[PDB]
RNA sequence: GGCUAAUCCCCCAUGUGGACCCGCCCCUUGGGGUGUGUCCAAAGGGCUUUGCCCGCUUCCGGAUGGGCCCGCGUCCCAUCAGCUAGUUGGUGGGGUAAUGGCCCACCAAGGCGACGACGGGUAGCCGGUCUGAGAGGAUGGCCGGCCACAGGGGCACUGAGACACGGGCCCCACUCCUACGGGAGGCAGCAGUUAGGAAUCUUCCGCAAUGGGCGCAAGCCUGACGGAGCGACGCCGCUUGGAGGAAGAAGCCCUUCGGGGUGUAAACUCCUGAACCCGGGACGAAACCCCCGACGAGGGGACUGACGGUACCGGGGUAAUAGCGCCGGCCAACUCCGUGCCAGCAGCCGCGGUAAUACGGAGGGCGCGAGCGUUACCCGGAUUCACUGGGCGUAAAGGGCGUGUAGGCGGCCUGGGGCGUCCCAUGUGAAAGACCACGGCUCAACCGUGGGGGAGCGUGGGAUACGCUCAGGCUAGACG
RNA sequence: AUGCGCGCUAGGUCUCUGGGUCUCCUGGGGGCCGAAGCUAACGCGUUAAGCGCGCCGCCUGGGGAGUACGGCCGCAAGGC
């Protein structure tokens, strides 16, 4: 089974590709409660589709570039931009903690 | 510490620093005498202890110290450090094994030979 | 190519093979594709021989090539026996 | 808001018996109820009533202990020797069913919620199924 | 070499008959007569109270003894039968009662155990046919352990044999004193042995 | 510079078929079919010579071994907090068996980071192993799997496969030969040497076995390997005797001078017979090969040992090594004498300043025993990093106080989803190991055969209490 | 020398500030004794140091040492 994730597309700015951010749950191995980890993957977009906000489905795929081994299934939920500004605040906090 | 918190932070595993460098992880150092010397023993006691300024193949000068009643020893000879420390001394952190190179062993000694290297005496 | 052959068990005089599809490559002793039977040339107790003939002639399907010795014990289970 | 219900209701029992109190109050939820059935089934509570304090539901457990005792201290050997949570909000447990303890060698039980309703560590053996560990009692 | 010296000292320490000279540990001679005391200089001081440890220890010993067994040998078996199933201690007493030597004490053919086992090691002994020389061999039940028959008229086994005539053997043991033969019917429990010993001190010795 | 053969190189043909552009069809990333067009095949040799063999060529499958890609797991320091220019994507192209900034050109302005980027330190990873009641900690020698390297650094060539340990080129360091122009090496293969170190083996035997390369075979090669040697390094087996033998010798020790002790221990009697000598003497070895049959199936025949005259069996046969630690408490084992804060002991507590079970000897005793101790190191005890399984008024420990960002956590009822959770089936979880059982070396160690178990992850199916999510209600919280 | 929030577990008494048919009752603060219970003790006890849940901060023998080095603040002193 190429394995086929879920995220949320939280970047527009590449030419046919797009960042998706997606969520995964797991016990803690030790001290064993639910921990919620989450990794940006960048997907294939050849129609420049898919637009910020969109919750897809994204798929293992042939290798598309260097970063790109996966390419974009369908569209689930349209316009989540709570998720969007959620990790751009974030990314807004990493501004402190430095020197 | 909240579960949470320990999912954060964690327990700190805690190391143990060794508590004799003859280095190599080695049982023992092979070294040359330096100063061949005696001592007097902390606080409590009162004593001449006799000691061996020691530099080892690994580097390190060290004192060691030559258990026993009599021994051969001076600025020259060449022996083996064991490692175990004095007490009642300062800075004595390893023993000369006693019958290994140019240490000889405790003469006449008939009770515990091994620790003190003396060889079983023969009977009549 | 791929092997029908025998591959030490035992212990020192105490030798005892197991039966083996194998790549050529392997190491004798090293990891391989399916124990087919199990030798015992010492002939120490009554089963000294065990061949499993079915997955031989499979193997053989394939063009798995037995060595001299494994084919002997091979045909001893009659794997190639027509009648 | 009570961060954890389920506990709350736990231990208004703990306390309630700790001061032999015939009965007392828990807001009312159909989990509770749950928990609590099985405690009666299994002859931990006298049993327990859907109530009404103030125009809110509560439902009330009515508590039972031992006999009265000879010497100083006179006070009842508890029914409920010991209850408390296993899985909490922020440290959720969950056993698989070779994972679900056995209790008190036997003597006590584990409450167990699963996909076929909550029962007895016995109860989801049987059943043959695992999931969320919510007490033991004993 | 397992304990070899001087014994009926071991007796007396033990503080208990072991009987590891047979005979003449029947006589009046057994130095539990009237020196029933440990050896030493100071076996006649009244003792302290001896510690947990003292008494645990004491208890092993005083078992191994019994069976002249090594330590290593000893300890090896013990938890050879901690791990299989079962009850630890009786399994225990059941692999000692297991050993070539010890059957053949039992068996009447030797006199001691210490004599057994020199019986054993020197290869008047078979089992099933077989000679076996190795005195910690087990014997599994049905197992027939006989005097060789080469060995057949040596004196000290005409000897022993004639002894036993008329003599009752362990109830998990068959015997057939004319064909100098015998079965080992199953494994014996520790009401079938007299053991001076109380088993479970040793369990609890070795789980320090 | 000259000659010459081929299963060496080339050219024309045959085109089963295949490759490439283009079109259509099916399928869906470059999978399959089809049509026109272009392009592409070969190699001989042996005979029991009219046929059979060993080969060659093209194509389709198979098998086996690989490449590349992805999810997840994978040490320490935040007194390392920002990193990034092929860097992040796009288009076209180069390159390859193949995807890919792998490489290039042109375009865009991206990519990564407190969920720890970047930097520094350390390190082959694993099956497993050690320890622990477990959870956990520690580890990865030997054996098996993977990776990486082959004096250091780069590079490609040949080839199915290498960027190749006993192949090639260059730079560097080193050794050696030199007629000073210039050359030759590369044991982290087996042995062995030397240096370093507390310390780690024979310049052995053999190709008989199993395995590997080439050969139609016969065979050849094989320090892979099968064996032997040395080391108590480990593990297991076994010996140094067995029975009798005094109210209990000498010696020695203690002594209240009566005696107590070493002790059945010795002496001695009888018996057995490690060592050792003689005779027999293996298994591992039946194939390949030859013969009939058909070079098949099947049947028959022959050769072949390093271990080694070894193991083993039979006969004969001698009473035949014991040592090391310890005896103040933890800890099992006490007395005398010597010494007099000395000499010395010592893991901690602490012993020694004239009555020392703590130093040193002796007698005696306790413990293990071909070992016994010591040193180093790991886990243990240590619930002393506390998931199991700790805490913070005064013992170490509440931030000086707030605001709120990320993040953690979330009242009552209903319905959908079924992600967490749970269940069934299935696939995987190699072998070895661990476990149980039977079995093979006289036992064991060691070994074989069988069986069981199992986390995790993949797929299919199912459950819906709880957790989540979506939808819709409520008012006991919150706000107004 | 006692983080915040919530729920639960006898009472007695004194007080500050509301409401109530105003011996008294019912909220919200401040004190003292004290049930259960906790605690090494002293003590805490509806203003928990009791029973529970959520989340944050912190601890891991004494001395060396709030030191050295590094970084970051600060005009400095000095702070983290
Ligand atoms: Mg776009
Ligand atoms: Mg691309
Ligand atoms: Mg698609
Ligand atoms: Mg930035
Ligand atoms: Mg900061
Ligand atoms: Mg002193
Ligand atoms: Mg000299
Ligand atoms: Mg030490
Ligand atoms: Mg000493
Ligand atoms: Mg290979
Ligand atoms: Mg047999
Ligand atoms: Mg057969
Ligand atoms: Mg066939
Ligand atoms: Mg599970
Ligand atoms: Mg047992
Ligand atoms: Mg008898
Ligand atoms: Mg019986
Ligand atoms: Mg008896
Ligand atoms: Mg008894
Ligand atoms: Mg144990
Ligand atoms: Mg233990
Ligand atoms: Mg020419
Ligand atoms: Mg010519
Ligand atoms: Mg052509
Ligand atoms: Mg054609
Ligand atoms: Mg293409
Ligand atoms: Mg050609
Ligand atoms: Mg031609
Ligand atoms: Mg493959
Ligand atoms: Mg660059
Ligand atoms: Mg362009
Ligand atoms: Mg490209
Ligand atoms: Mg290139
Ligand atoms: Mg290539
Ligand atoms: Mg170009
Ligand atoms: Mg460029
Ligand atoms: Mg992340
Ligand atoms: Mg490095
Ligand atoms: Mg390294
Ligand atoms: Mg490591
Ligand atoms: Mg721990
Ligand atoms: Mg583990
Ligand atoms: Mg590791
Ligand atoms: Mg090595
Ligand atoms: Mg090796
Ligand atoms: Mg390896
Ligand atoms: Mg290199
Ligand atoms: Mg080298
Ligand atoms: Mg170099
Ligand atoms: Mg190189
Ligand atoms: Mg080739
Ligand atoms: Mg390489
Ligand atoms: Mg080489
Ligand atoms: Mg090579
Ligand atoms: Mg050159
Ligand atoms: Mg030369
Ligand atoms: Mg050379
Ligand atoms: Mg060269
Ligand atoms: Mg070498
Ligand atoms: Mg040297
Ligand atoms: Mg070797
Ligand atoms: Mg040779
Ligand atoms: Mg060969
Ligand atoms: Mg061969
Ligand atoms: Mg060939
Ligand atoms: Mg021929
Ligand atoms: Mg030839
Ligand atoms: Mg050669
Ligand atoms: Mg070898
Ligand atoms: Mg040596
Ligand atoms: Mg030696
Ligand atoms: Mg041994
Ligand atoms: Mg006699
Ligand atoms: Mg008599
Ligand atoms: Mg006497
Ligand atoms: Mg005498
Ligand atoms: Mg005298
Ligand atoms: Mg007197
Ligand atoms: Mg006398
Ligand atoms: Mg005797
Ligand atoms: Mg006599
Ligand atoms: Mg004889
Ligand atoms: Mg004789
Ligand atoms: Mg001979
Ligand atoms: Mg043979
Ligand atoms: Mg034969
Ligand atoms: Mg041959
Ligand atoms: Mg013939
Ligand atoms: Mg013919
Ligand atoms: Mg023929
Ligand atoms: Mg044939
Ligand atoms: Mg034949
Ligand atoms: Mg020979
Ligand atoms: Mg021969
Ligand atoms: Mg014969
Ligand atoms: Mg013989
Ligand atoms: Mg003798
Ligand atoms: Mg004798
Ligand atoms: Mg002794
Ligand atoms: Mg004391
Ligand atoms: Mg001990
Ligand atoms: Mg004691
Ligand atoms: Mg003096
Ligand atoms: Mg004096
Ligand atoms: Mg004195
Ligand atoms: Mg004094
Ligand atoms: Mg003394
Ligand atoms: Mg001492
Ligand atoms: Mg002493
Ligand atoms: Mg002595
Ligand atoms: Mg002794
Ligand atoms: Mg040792
Ligand atoms: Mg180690
Ligand atoms: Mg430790
Ligand atoms: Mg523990
Ligand atoms: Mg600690
Ligand atoms: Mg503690
Ligand atoms: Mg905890
Ligand atoms: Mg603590
Ligand atoms: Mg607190
Ligand atoms: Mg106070
Ligand atoms: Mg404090
Ligand atoms: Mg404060
Ligand atoms: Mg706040
Ligand atoms: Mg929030
Ligand atoms: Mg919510
Ligand atoms: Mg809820
Ligand atoms: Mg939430
Ligand atoms: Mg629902
Ligand atoms: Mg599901
Ligand atoms: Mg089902
Ligand atoms: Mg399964
Ligand atoms: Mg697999
Ligand atoms: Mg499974
Ligand atoms: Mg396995
Ligand atoms: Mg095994
Ligand atoms: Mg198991
Ligand atoms: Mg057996
Ligand atoms: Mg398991
Ligand atoms: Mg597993
Ligand atoms: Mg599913
Ligand atoms: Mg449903
Ligand atoms: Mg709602
Ligand atoms: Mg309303
Ligand atoms: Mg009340
Ligand atoms: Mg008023
Ligand atoms: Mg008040
Ligand atoms: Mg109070
Ligand atoms: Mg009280
Ligand atoms: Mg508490
Ligand atoms: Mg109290
Ligand atoms: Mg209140
Ligand atoms: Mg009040
Ligand atoms: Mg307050
Ligand atoms: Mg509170
Ligand atoms: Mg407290
Ligand atoms: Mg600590
Ligand atoms: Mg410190
Ligand atoms: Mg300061
Ligand atoms: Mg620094
Ligand atoms: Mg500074
Ligand atoms: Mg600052
Ligand atoms: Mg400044
Ligand atoms: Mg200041
Ligand atoms: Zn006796």
């Amino acid at each position: 089974p190429k394995k086929v994730l879920t995220g949320v597309v939280v970047s527009d700015k590449m030419q046919k590709t797009v960042t998706v951010l997606v969520e995964r749950q797991f016990p803690h191995p030790l001290y064993g409660k639910v921990i919620k980890r989450s990794k940006k993957y960048l997907a294939h977009d050849p129609e420049e589709k898919y637009k910020l906000g969109d919750v897809v489905e994204i798929i293992e795929s042939r290798p598309i570039s260097k970063r790109k081994r996966f390419r974009v299934l369908r569209l689930v939920e349209s316009g989540r931009m709570d998720l969007v500004e959620k990790y751009l605040i974030r990314r807004q906090n990493y501004e402190s903690l430095s020197k | 510490p909240t579960i949470n918190q320990l999912v954060r932070k964690g327990r700190e595993k805690v190391r143990k620093k060794s508590k004799v460098p003859a280095l190599k992880g080695a049982p023992f150092r092979r070294g040359v005498c330096t100063v061949v010397r005696t001592v007097t023993p902390k606080k409590p006691n009162s004593a001449l202890r006799k000691v061996a300024k020691v530099r080892l193949t690994s580097g390190y000068e060290v004192t060691a110290y030559i258990p026993g009643e009599g021994h051969n020893l001076q600025e020259h000879s060449v022996v083996l450090i064991r490692g175990g420390r004095v007490k009642d001394l300062w800075g004595v952190r390893y023993h000369i094994v006693r019958g290994v190179y140019d240490a000889a062993g405790v003469k006449d000694r008939k009770k515990s030979r091994s620790k003190y290297g003396t060889k079983k005496p023969k009977e009549a | 190519m791929v092997k029908i052959r025998l591959a030490r068990f035992g212990s020192k005089h105490n030798p005892h093979y197991r039966i083996v599809v194998t790549d050529a490559r392997r190491k004798r002793d090293g990891k391989y594709i399916e124990k087919i039977g199990y030798y015992d040339p010492r002939k120490t107790t009554p089963d000294w021989l065990k061949v499993d003939v079915e997955r031989a002639r499979y193997w053989l399907s394939v063009g798995a090539q037995p060595t001299d010795t494994a084919r002997r014990l091979l045909r001893q289970a009659g794997v190639f026996r027509q009648e | 808001m009570l961060t954890d219900p389920i506990a709350d209701m736990l231990t208004r029992i703990r306390n309630a018996t700790r001061v032999y109190k015939e009965s007392t109050d828990v807001p009312a939820s159909r989990f509770k109820e749950e928990i609590l059935r099985i405690l009666a089934r299994e002859g931990f509570i006298k049993g327990y009533e859907r109530v009404d304090v103030d125009g809110k539901p509560y439902l009330r457990v009515y508590l039972k202990y031992g006999p009265r005792r000879q010497g100083p201290d006179p006070r009842p050997e508890q029914v409920i020797h010991h209850i408390r949570r296993i899985s909490k909000p922020g440290r959720r447990v969950y056993v698989g069913v070779k994972e679900i303890p056995r209790v008190r060698r036997g003597l006590g039980i584990a409450i167990l919620s699963t996909s076929k309703g909550v029962l007895t560590d016995r109860e989801a053996r049987k059943l043959g199924v695992g999931g969320e560990l919510i007490c033991e009692v004993w | 070499g397992r304990y070899i010296g001087p014994v009926c000292r071991l007796c007396r320490r033990e503080g208990v008959k072991l009987y590891l000279k047979g005979e003449r540990c029947y006589s009046p001679k057994c130095a539990m007569e009237r020196r029933p005391y440990p050896p030493g200089q100071h076996g006649q001081k009244r003792a302290r109270r001896p510690s947990d440890y003292a008494v645990r220890l004491r208890e092993k010993q005083k078992l191994r003894r019994i069976y002249g067994i090594s330590e290593r040998q000893f300890r090896n078996l013990f938890e050879e039968a901690s791990k299989k199933k079962g009850v630890t201690g009786s399994v225990f007493l059941g692999l000692l009662e297991s050993r070539l030597d010890n059957v053949v004490y039992r068996l009447g053919f030797a006199v001691s155990r210490r004599q057994a086992r020199q019986l054993v090691r020197h290869g008047h002994i078979t089992v099933n046919g077989r000679r076996v020389d190795l005195p910690s061999y087990r014997v599994r039940p049905g197992d027939e352990i006989a005097v060789a028959e080469k060995s057949r008229n040596l004196e000290l086994i005409r000897q022993n044999l004639e002894a036993m005539k008329g003599r009752k053997v362990g109830p998990w043991l068959s015997l057939d004193v004319e064909g100098m033969k015998g079965k080992f019917l199953r494994l014996p429990d520790r009401e079938d042995l007299a053991l001076p010993v109380n088993e479970q001190l040793v369990i609890e010795f070795y789980s320090r």
